[PDB]
């Protein structure tokens, strides 16, 4: 059967992890805020001509539970590291998630995509070059997204699968 | 003279039982008054008919979204949100009644009932009451919950009000 990819969506509270995931899976967006405990989703997709199954863990950004991420970082194969382009603190919070992931994997080479979400909003505080530089420094792709307009949503998840493939095909 | 309110709980429309609460108006009068008035429905809206949308065994039962019925809404009698009144009272054990929120100063109508001590919520959620009678009804609600809180039957406040 098709290969399954275990994707994990991480980032600060409110950056749009769930809105991105629900847009990908269910093709809709609501502006209501439903902070996540933990949710899992499945979707089959075609990426670079090859059909596969995305198993997506949508994690809590709720900051008080940072000590409870080890198990899902051990199980996950690739990580969507999400910040919001109008929230500089959420961009600063990226580093700590990547540090946690690198420690669990004991590796600098973990499949990961940096996602700058909410690019539909006019209130930007993180410029594209700043995020591109960080992604380059991490050695990972950077994609700007909007869960509201769907800009970049498929691309961000598909790019993460391409990163997992590159890591598990060498 | 702390007020007392009750919920008559139903499970997919079938009566389960009554839970009653003491509201600590002596320590958190604004927060207690909100919950009291929402329990009577005296503003023309309130808890009657709403559900417990998140039940996590070992931790708490959460409800109070009577505006959207999807866990994102609710409103207080003061406006959609009101400030954290104080954090005098702590989450000391089962039965504690405390305000849900989405960050500082975002109290509305959502609330939770502890089924264990939840001390890591101290200083972030306003404690304002406790179960007085019917704690075993709250305990019976836990088997309709799950790890992430999704419920397997509709747990509703079939009736509610204020006791003498
Ligand atoms: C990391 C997993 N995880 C846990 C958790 C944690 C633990 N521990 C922590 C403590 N350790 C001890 C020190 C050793 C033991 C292990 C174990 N297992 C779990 C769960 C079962 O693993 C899946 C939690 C938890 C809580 C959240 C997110 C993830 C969480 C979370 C998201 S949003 C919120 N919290 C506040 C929320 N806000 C809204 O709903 C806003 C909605 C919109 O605006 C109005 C309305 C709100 O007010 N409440 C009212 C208060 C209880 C609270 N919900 C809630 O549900 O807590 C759930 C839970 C289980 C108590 C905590
Ligand atoms: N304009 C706009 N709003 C967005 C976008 N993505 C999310 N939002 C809004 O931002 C809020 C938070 O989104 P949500 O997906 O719940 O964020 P989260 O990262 O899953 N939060 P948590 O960690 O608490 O689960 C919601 O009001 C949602 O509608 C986006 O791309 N554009
Ligand atoms: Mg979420």
């Amino acid at each position: 059967s098709m290969t399954e990819y275990k994707l994990v969506v991480v980032g600060a509270g409110g950056v749009g992890k769930s809105a991105l995931t629900i847009q990908l899976i269910q093709n809709h967006f609501v502006d209501e805020y439903d902070p996540t405990i933990e949710d899992s989703y499945r979707k089959q997709v075609v990426i670079d001509g090859e059909t596969c199954l995305l198993d997506i863990l949508d994690t809590a950004g709720q900051e008080e539970y940072s000590a409870m991420r080890d198990q899902y970082m051990r199980t996950g194969e690739g990580f969507l590291c999400v910040f919001a382009i109008n929230n500089t603190k959420s961009f600063e919070d990226i580093h700590h998630y990547r540090e946690q992931i690198k420690r669990v994997k004991d590796s600098e080479d973990v499949p990961m995509v940096l996602v700058g979400n909410k690019c539909d909003l006019p209130s930007r505080t993180v410029d594209t070059k700043q995020a591109q530089d960080l992604a380059r420094s991490y050695g990972i792709p950077f994609i700007e997204t909007s869960a509201k307009t769907r800009q970049g949503v498929d691309d961000a998840f598909y790019t993460l699968v391409r990163e997992i493939r590159k890591h598990k095909e060498k | 003279v702390n007020p007392t309110v009750f919920f008559d709980i139903a499970v997919d429309g079938e009566p389960l039982g009554r839970v009653s609460f003491e509201l600590f108006a002596d320590k958190v009068p604004k927060t207690a008054e909100n919950f009291r008035a929402l329990s009577t429905g005296e503003k023309g809206f309130g808890y009657k008919g709403s559900c417990f949308h998140r039940i996590i065994p070992g931790f708490m039962c959460q409800g109070g979204d009577f505006t959207r019925h999807n866990g994102t809404g609710g409103k207080s009698i003061y406006g959609e949100k009101f400030e954290d009144e104080n954090f005098i009272l702590k989450h000391t054990g089962p039965g504690i009644l405390s305000m849900a929120n989405a960050g500082p100063n975002t109290n509305g109508s959502q609330f939770f009932i502890c089924t264990a001590k939840t001390e890591w919520l101290d200083g972030k959620h306003v404690v304002f009451g406790k179960v007085k009678e019917g704690m075993n009804i709250v305990e019976a609600m836990e088997r309709f919950g799950s790890r992430n809180g999704k419920t397997s039957k509709k747990i509703t406040i079939a009736d509610c009000g204020q006791l003498e």
